[PDB]
């Protein structure tokens, strides 16, 4: 029980800490919002 | 149009010119391109 | 007397802060 | 001709539109006219 929970423990913290450290680490719900924000822009654009 | 301190004017004119301080000018051809600029959040521009 | 033309004569095209 | 906080059209030499008119942190520029937010949007106008 100890070790496998002082296991998760420092892999969860060490997971988190790398997340917030790495800064591409969330690609593809920032990709949805640059489908939507451009695709929205492009909707602006056909206007001109 | 260039000119100088004293000097005279006259029908013809000899190639040695008038006697002064150093210089130096420029000249470029400007052609139809294409730039993207980046604007900071105080509004100028930094990058071309 | 040959020079290569650095960043020099960008304008602003549109006038639009 | 100058109000805040209701709605009203412009009329500029054209550059007719709708907008609620609000105190500003924009910095101009003196030679310009007006300026834009993302995507192309009339954000600010300096009276003539």
């Amino acid at each position: 029980q100890k070790l496998i929970a002082n296991q998760f423990n420092s892999a969860i913290g060490k997971i988190q800490d790398s997340l917030s450290s790495t800064a591409s680490a969330l690609g593809k719900l920032q990709d949805v919002v640059n489908h939507n924000a451009q695709a929205l822009n492009t909707l602006v654009k056909q206007l001109s | 149009l260039l000119a100088l301190h004293r000097s005279y004017l006259t029908p013809g004119d000899s190639s040695s010119g008038w006697t002064a301080g150093a210089a130096a000018y420029y000249v470029g051809y400007l052609q139809p391109r294409t730039f993207l600029l980046k604007y900071n959040e105080n509004g100028t521009i930094t990058d071309a | 007397a040959y020079t290569n033309s650095f960043t020099r004569g960008v304008y602003y095209p549109d006038k639009v802060f | 001709n100058l109000v805040k906080n209701k709605c009203v059209n412009f009329n500029f030499n054209g550059l007719k539109g709708t907008g609620v008119l609000t105190e500003s942190n924009k910095k101009f520029l003196p030679f310009q006219q007006f300026g834009r937010d993302i995507a192309d949007t009339t954000d600010a106008v300096r009276d003539p």
